[PDB]
RNA sequence: CUUCGAUGUCGGCUCUUCCUACCGUCCGCGCGCACCGGCGCGGAAGCGUCGGAUUGUUCACCCGUUCAAGGGAUCGUGAGCUGGGUUUAGACCGUCGUGAGACAGGUUAGUUUUACCCUACUGGCCCCGGGGCCAGAGCACGGCGGGCCAGUACGAGAGGAACGCCCGCCGCGGGCCGCCAGCCCCGCGGUUGCCCGGCCGGGCAGCGCCGCGCCGCCGCGCCCGGGGGCCCUGCGCUGACCGCCUCUAAGCGCGCACCCCGCCUCGCGCCCCGCCCGGCCGCGCGCCCCAGCCCCGUGCCCCGUCGCCGAGCGGCCCCCGCCCGGGGAGACCACCCGGCGCGGCGCUCCUGUACGGCGCAGAGCCCUGCGAUCGCCUGAGGGACGCGCCUGCAGAGCGCGG
RNA sequence: GAAUGGACCAACGAGGAUCCCACUGUCCCGAGCCGCGCCUCCGCGAGCCUCCAGCCUCGGGAACGGGCGAGGGCCGGCCAGC
RNA sequence: GACCGCAGCAGGACUCCGGGGUCAGCAGCCUCUAGCGCGGGAGCGAACGCGGCUCAGGGAAGUCGGCAAGCCGGCUCCGUAACCUCGGGAAAAGGAGUGGCUCUGACGGCGCCGGGUCAGAACUGGAACGGACGCGGGGAUCCCGACUGUUUACUAGAAAC
């Protein structure tokens, strides 16, 4: 017989399997559309979630009540130290999909990249690229291989490496990420632009703009084995249920005679790859600038970013939230399709008070005067 | 009869709540029968926020004419804290409401105590009648 | 920026932080934190809580 | 008919799926379609079909609201639950019976046993570089309103649209923690009884109790969800058969909340590169069109049957550590990191002003003896699992694979 | 329907009903926590079941099959859940 | 602590003697004497379970039904209705106070020495006091049985006897 009372299924089945992510960090999966003859630009950047602050903004959205009004909105700081470009991969679109022609690496790769290539750098034999550095550094090899990319590739990407030494992270190995070069008049314009960046730092200020929307891509916070009520959102049964109230009471009907994939079951909650899309960039700035958040106030919270560190160097504040806990790597891409009706940013205040405890002082100097 | 597109605020008064009278209409306490504009979900008690028109019945405390009838009302004060988009988190000492027709006219001449801006913006008569918008 | 003072604590509350409470008397009492608020609701005099400005002013400590 | 050496027996709760004989939303077309509405029809199962009073009830009925289709899954759903219904033994009442008892009349009280196996499902694992690419599999945004249009078309009035654009909301989905609530592992304060002789500081009352509370979880908070393709049901275009007419028979256009694809979630394999750059194998390329079919209705017909070099192309195989310590990760593993860490020092925050000394405080008693409390030193003391530092001890196997 | 006792409830009741006030995680709508179990390890170690076998969809058949017909899946071995 | 139940089984077994403190208490909580460290230990801090906590706003809307939980509670003083067999109801319902100090009063034997209860007042402490503990939620009615009693050991404590 029927359920008797219409109610939706609890859960999205396009986020199945709900398994711990096998991919090491957030991966981009897809990249923004190439677009012919656009201005040449880099599609993504890798960053590390630092914290959240809350900003006062003047909202110019006509038709909203908050038009010419003031709003306090949550914003997430993601630390983005410059990334060294180390290689240039070209992919030819073929009947079988994009198949890489070749990846040409720089004559000198920095130690953080090499560290990624070995499990323990100290006990490693350190043989990676040993013959390649000799074959390269003559100049001729790179050009002949780059020529192969110009003739037989359509999708040129730059392989970049984050610098973990400029971060409060304990990593010491560079996250290596491919970033697509989009907007070239010809393929040869993209490879030539890439060669200018080879072995050289790329910064968020060049990659993104304030007011633009970005798709954060990251692995989420993990809660381990979790029950159906927490994992899928099923209703706890009445308090008198023998065997407990924290379960789905019927996992199916007599027919079909096997439990279905759509029936909620206990298992891993958290540590799943998720992309958050259409998040507008409130600001891109450097923590070396003493007045970045002053409208002296620099980006460092008084007391420091809880569970993160010092955010030294370049940072980007996106509006809203990003998947993942603090410290976690987040790949950030140009929005695939952006929310057209988003108001332009007018930050009038950024909170710099302690997020460790309930601080009432924006700066350490204010606290020093208060406690005279 | 509400004027404008309200931004969503936390609803602290579910069905069964007995909100107090904020008017001299003669009711002392109003029980919340139901909430207007409500498409619910299974098992979810209808819930209401300040500035939201609700259907109420007046208890034995009220004058006899007011009693025994489902009457329209607007919640003008809620104990539950709610966040205006400006970031202010505001709450009032008591949960109270004004008997009003859906058109907007109010049964009682006077409104007592502070009344939330959410009620006053949505319903103009509430703004004029209430002494304070807080 | 723009600030308000706790009605109980009298310490400045920066934008976006705190709760505001509207009394039946029609007074509005902005509160710094749940501690600034719970002390008031429990009817504990601010002039007897040492951290509160009213005690510091009473002892001559602040003004 | 099949089950009586047993297939647990109604409704509810919880949960998934499925159907269309479609109520609303979508697309057309028809009305006794002015508009608003209603109403009939074809396609359409994506979403929605809710909160309650009485009843064990499905149903019924009524109240309400974003106004509320119908069903299937062993009359879906008991080693899931409930026992309210039903159907044992106690007991009433009415009827019936000489009686024992009966009731397909009412009433009340009445053990709901078992997974550690197999399968399925859900996650987890079976050492083997970094980046990626895509077979297959999953799949997710609907509904409602406000504003401008517009008191406009339309109605000779009452009334009263629309496309578009914009803003919100509901229900859902995926996250998050800046705020604001919850919670607090051993923080700080208060206090009761008993104990450590009193004070200080403790312990016990299985966290004695109460007030706050950090990191972290969390919702009651916050953020995010704007697209393409072929096309039904059809409406049209040119246009016949059928000396006409005609959306159709050739030909063509547009076309649905449906479907397929994208985005998203998983991903066997493969790819490129790095280390390494080594073997092994195969021997063979015009294209179109069939109412021009441009000269056809052949050819190959021997992969050993004598063919096997090289060249060039197309392949194929090879190849790549753990223990240990921490985590932002965890049942175990795995993952992600790694000369950790341990102890200090600052900063920040948490509590709320430490012990002691002092006094021109103190109801007093009385006697320079006691006295709860009080102010001062004292935003003090204590505390920290966050941030910065290391000035101190430390810290990378000659352990096992290779 | 009147000692197969009729009507009547003061006081009593682990009796059967309906309501009201206070009260609350009963619920909306769940969340955080503390123990102990679980889980992993060292040592000990059973029960109950059991023709075999151990993935499905449809068909036909004691009319509802794991084996049979025809399709569609599936290295093999385990763990915690259910 | 060896009995009797499969056993060296949270099952069942009749007595005697019975300190202190808080207290009305042979209650609860803590202890002196005496006894004493229970079919083992380690690690971890998943789900789920069991034993407990706490929860914003609402307050039974949940459910067959308020099941379970919560609320109330000690003492002192006020203040108590309908009904009623005049005995009750009744702790009705409903209030208020309560600590620590510093002192006052009263109450006896009769040179002088008890007693620990009762009042009354200052003065104090984040607006706090039965501070743990122990410890009625109340009310309006309906049925049935007058009551206290008894009952199917091992599913019916009832209106049955």
């Amino acid at each position: 017989s029927h359920r008797k009372f219409s109610c939706c299924r609890k859960g999205n089945l396009g986020y199945l399997p709900r398994k711990r992510c096998t991919r090491g960090r957030g991966r981009c999966k897809t990249f923004p559309p190439d677009v012919q003859g656009a201005p040449i630009h880099l599609t993504a950047f890798l960053g590390y979630k630092a914290g959240c602050t809350h900003v006062m903004r003047f909202i110019d959205h006509r038709g909203s009540n908050l038009h010419n009004r003031q709003a306090i909105d949550q914003a997430t700081i993601i630390d983005a130290p410059p990334m060294i470009c180390t290689a240039i991969i070209g992919y030819a679109k073929t009947p079988k999909g994009l198949r890489a022609v070749t990846t040409v690496w720089a004559a000198h790769i920095a130690e953080p990249a090499m560290r990624r290539f070995y499990r323990n750098y100290f006990h490693a034999e350190k043989t990676a690229f040993s013959t390649y550095m000799k074959k390269a550094a003559d100049g001729t090899y790179i050009k002949e291989q780059l020529g192969r990319l110009k003739q037989h590739a359509d999708v040129i990407r730059i392989v970049a490496h984050t610098q973990p030494a400029l971060t409060p992270l304990k990593q010491k190995k560079a996250d290596i990420m491919e970033i697509q070069v989009n907007g070239g008049a010809n393929v040869a314009e993209k490879v030539d632009y890439a060669y200018a960046l080879m072995e050289k730092p790329i910064s968020i200020k060049d990659v993104f703009s304030v007011g633009a929307q970005i798709d954060t891509i990251s692995i989420t916070r993990g809660r381990g084995f979790e029950g159906v009520v927490t994992r899928w959102g099923v209703t706890r049964l009445p308090r008198k249920t023998r065997r407990g109230n924290r379960k789905v009471a019927c996992i199916g009907a007599w027919h079909p005679a096997n439990v279905q994939y759509t029936v909620a079951r206990a298992g891993q909650m958290g540590y799943f790859h998720r992309t958050d899309t259409n998040k507008q960039v409130f600001m891109i700035d450097t923590a070396e600038n003493p007045r970045c958040c002053t409208t002296d106030k620099s980006i460092n919270p008084v007391g420091g970013f809880v569970n993160y560190g010092r955010v030294q160097g370049d940072f980007i504040m996106i509006k809203g939230t990003c998947p993942g806990p603090k410290r976690r790597p987040v790949v950030m891409r140009n929005a695939l399709l952006p929310h057209r009706n988003c108001p332009p940013v007018q930050l009038q205040w950024i909170s710099t008070a302690s997020k460790f405890g309930h601080g009432i002082f924006e700066t350490v100097e204010e606290r020093r005067q208060f406690y005279a | 009869g509400g004027i404008g597109n309200k931004f969503r605020i936390s609803c602290g008064l579910p069905v069964g709540a007995v909100i107090n009278c904020a008017d001299n209409s003669g009711a002392k306490s109003l029980n919340m029968i139901a909430v207007k504009n409500w498409k619910g979900h299974l098992n979810r008690f209808p819930k209401a926020s300040v500035g939201d028109m609700v259907l109420i019945t007046v208890g034995r405390d009220g004058k006899p004419e007011l009693r025994r009838k489902v009457t329209p009302a607007v919640v003008v004060r809620q104990r539950k804290v709610w966040r205006r988009k400006d970031g202010v988190w505001i709450y009032f000492q008591d949960n109270a409401g004004v008997i009003i027709n859906p058109k907007g006219e109010l049964k009682g001449s006077s409104i007592t105590g502070p009344v939330a801006k959410e009620a006053a913006d949505r319903w103009p008569k509430i703004s004029t009648t209430a002494e304070c918008v807080h | 920026p723009r600030i308000e003072h706790c009605s109980f604590c009298s310490k400045p509350v920066y934008p976006g932080k705190g709760i505001c409470f509207v009394r039946n008397d029609s007074r509005v009492f902005r509160f710094c934190t749940s501690k600034c608020h719970r002390n008031f609701k429990m009817k504990r005099n601010p002039r007897k809580v040492r951290w509160t400005k009213t005690y510091r002013l009473l002892h001559n400590k602040d003004m």
